[PDB]
This record gives structure tokens, sequence and C-alpha cells, in this order.
């Protein structure tokens, strides 16, 4: 029971731009803290013990600081190879115990989505219950408001999101909204539309289809 | 103290 | 090359016991002077040490929010490290890893390794591949317009699915979203690809789901609909 108290539990910064977090310690673990990387997918990989000694390995822009109960890591020039989670470390005491996480992103410039919209098959038809899908491709930043709209209506409690890593290409998301229904309420309404807000686009975008159609 | 930092 | 490779059933009914194995290759379990841990991690969220061991003594130490329920223990003759959970619940699904670490001070050129992670579901839900839908491109909006195309994979167990296109010849523009869980049991996603809309009479676009669990591969042609 030593509590390892993280701070943000995420952050955004430009490419070359300075990023701190930090770790507070419920009691003095003098200098007996680690730092982790986790790239998605991935099992953790040490960047540094003893509070500040890094790893071989690790690239020198990042770097820590700390002693007795508050802990920075430092990355001195932000690269896209480092959208990760960051997680501290302490081993003063068993047992062992880490702070929460910071999840880490990189600020590039404002791109609009391209959005479409799917109508289900006639097959998801047949088979007793559809989804009709609408995807946001390539877009950031990562906030974005996709409402369903059937026969004109706002459409609340049947959809869901799923959203892509960062594209460590091009810095972006994309985004999927899933609307489930059972055959017989979707074959009960004739329009379906999804409509997309962002800070890309000018006004909302409204993507739709008329059933049967 | 421990773990890592265990000495013996 | 010295590895960990962690191996054991992830899949468990409610109430069993989880058991795991971690080996390692290219050295000796006995080599003195590393940490040995077990971790685990529920999906989206931080990590949790369930315990571990040093080489060079025989105790091995727990988590006192796991001890009554966990047993770790180690076997020289094959090289075994392990990890056993009794009365799995709904709580112990998670991503469990094992790590060796040096014991700084009287090892510092010794290799810190982590296994690769082995995915653990509990669950009453029992095997079963995905039905797999194509979701058909809109009408070409413009000469040099993108088409968006891909296909809906649902009502599968457990994770994971992989999707491929056109045999893992198309990569560019493919996008597969994280898995969602149903109030089903069962876990669903969409795989999606943009192309160029004029390539839509002339190129031929599948994917190839596969579902390793259940042995179950699945290839949809995605087509526009004739009217
Ligand atoms: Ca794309």
């Amino acid at each position: 029971d030593i509590q390892m108290t993280q701070s943000p539990s995420s952050l955004s910064a430009s490419v070359g731009d300075r990023v701190t977090i930090t770790c507070r310690a419920s009691q003095d673990i003098k200098n007996s803290l680690s730092w982790y990387q986790q790239k998605l997918g991935k099992a953790p990989r040490r960047l540094m013990h003893h509070s500040s000694t890094l790893e071989t390995g690790v690239p020198s822009r990042f770097s820590g600081s700390g002693y007795g109960t508050e802990f920075t890591l430092s990355i001195n020039s932000l690269q896209p190879e480092d959208i990760a989670a960051y997680y501290c470390q302490q081993y003063e005491d068993f047992p062992l115990t880490f702070g929460g996480g910071t999840q880490v992103e990189i600020k590039r410039t404002v791109a609009a989505p391209s959005v479409f919209i799917f109508p289900p098959s006639e097959d998801q038809v047949k088979s007793g219950t559809v989804s009709v899908v609408c995807l946001l491709n390539n877009f950031y930043p990562r906030e974005a408001s996709v409402k369903w709209k059937v026969d004109g209506a706002l459409k609340t409690g049947n959809s869901q999101e799923s959203v892509t890593e960062q594209d460590s290409k091009d810095n972006t998301y994309s985004l999927s909204s899933t609307l489930t229904l059972s055959s017989t309420e979707y074959q009960s309404h004739k329009v379906y539309a999804c409509e997309v807000t962002h800070q890309g686009l000018s006004s909302p975008v409204t993507k739709s289809f008329n059933r049967g159609e | 103290a421990v773990g890592i930092g265990a000495v013996f | 090359e010295v590895q960990l490779v962690e191996s054991g059933p992830g899949v468990m009914k409610p109430s069993e016991t989880l058991s795991l194995i971690c080996a390692v290759s290219g050295d000796t379990i006995s080599s003195p002077y590393y940490f040995w841990s077990w971790v685990r991690q529920p999906r989206g969220k931080g990590l949790e040490w369930i315990g571990g061991l040093y080489s060079n003594t025989m105790d091995v130490y727990y988590n006192p929010s796991l001890q009554s329920r966990v047993t770790i223990s180690r076997d020289t003759s094959k090289n075994h490290f392990s990890l056993k959970v009794t009365s799995v619940t709904d709580t112990d699904t998670a991503v469990y890893y094992c790590a060796r670490e040096r014991v700084v001070a009287h090892n510092y050129y010794g290799l810190d390794l982590w296994g690769q992670g082995v995915a653990v579901t509990v669950s009453s839900a029992s095997t079963k591949g995905p039905s797999v839908f194509p979701l058909a491109p809109s009408s070409r909006s413009t000469s040099e317009s993108t088409a968006a195309l891909g296909c809906l994979v649902k009502d599968y167990f457990p994770e994971p699915v992989t999707v491929s296109w056109n045999s893992g010849s198309l990569t560019s523009g493919v996008h597969t979203f994280p898995a969602v869980l149903q109030s089903s049991g069962l876990y669903s996603l969409s795989s999606v690809v943009t192309v160029p809309s004029s390539s839509l009479g002339t190129q031929t676009y599948v994917c190839n789901v596969n579902h390793k669990p259940s042995n179950t591969k699945v290839d949809k042609r995605v087509e526009i609909k004739t009217c």
C-alpha cells in the first residue's frame, strides 16, 4: 500500500515540444522509482530506474528527476515514435505499485474527416438484426460529435463508437459509429442519416440514405 | 529497497 | 536469443482455475540476481503487479489484493515460472505478462525481458466464429473521389480476429477498429479501406477474416450493389 498518483491522465503536444508527466507517492520512496513506456498492444519497456538512470537504448530526450515523494519524467523533443502510455512504478516496498498511467498524443494540424455511411445489405436484414455504419476517416483532433437521425429525429441509445489509435504516419484518427437495430425497427423507418460536427468542418456534414433504394 | 532495487 | 514465452489457455468459465506458464529459453531460470514478476492489465486500464520472486532465494511475494487466490511458483528442471489463480471471475479478465528484470546492484549487464502477454477472458460464452457482412461503397461522386468500403465482423468469441484485404496485398488506408463487447457476451468490429473510386470497376476487393480461436476463415467480396 503505497499509492502512486500520476498526472495528467493524458497529454497532447506538437512534434518538438517539451512534455512532463508527474508522479507523487503517498510516502517517502527515496529514489526507488522507475518509468515505463508501453506502445499499443505491446509489453511495457522500462525507460529508467533509480529516478533518472536511463536504460540502454533509450533516447537521451527522456529524462527523470525527483527524490522523496514527487517525481517527473520529461520528454525534451516529443517525437511521433513516443505515442504511448507511460507508467511510474515504485519499488521501495512490496507490493510494487504503478501510477495510473498517462496517454501521450501528437498535436498536428486540423484535418476534417471524410464521412461515409453504409446501409445494411439485404443479407444483414435477412439475419434479423442490422448495423448501420458511419465512418469518419483521417481526421484531427479527436473530438467529434456524431449524431444519428432517423426519419429526421435524433436517435440516442442504440449506437456505439469505436476509434483507432493515432496513425503513426499522419497522426490522425478514424472513427466508426454503429447503429444496431432489429430488422423490424429498421424497416419501420425510411431515412437514416449521420450528422458529423468537427473543428475541421465549417458546418455539420450529413450523410444519409433512404432505405430500400 | 525492493525488487530491482534489492540488495543482498 | 534469450526470450520469455508465455503459454496457458486464456478462455475460462467463471470460477475455474487460471494456469499460466512462462518459459525462459537461451538462459537458465536459476541465473542469479533477477527479479521475476507477474503483472496484469485489463483492457484500457493500468498495470497491477500480481507478485514475484528473486531468482537467488526461494521466497515469493504476493500483492495482498490477490494473495488469497494466487500461487506463484518455479520449476527449475523445466525452466518454468508459473501463475495459478483460483476461482476466476469477471474481474480477472486481462492481459497477463511475466517479466525478468536485473537486480541492478548485483547484476548490471543481464537482460531485462518480457513475455508477449497472454489474453485471459473469463466468460460464460462459448467459442464462436464470426458472421461477416460486406459494407458496400456508395455511388461515385466525382471523377477523382475516394470510395470507402469495408466489412462488419460480428458475433464472435473470444477475441481476437484479424482482417486483411486482398490476402494482405492491400494495406494503405486500412483501418480495423477495436472490438466492442456486446451485452450478448459476443464481440464485433468493422474493417474499412479507402480506395480510388476509379478502381472500383477494375479491381476486386475481398476482406479475409481469420478467427484463430475457432479455426475459422471467412473471405467476403465487397462489390457495389446492383439496382
Ligand atoms: Ca485512411
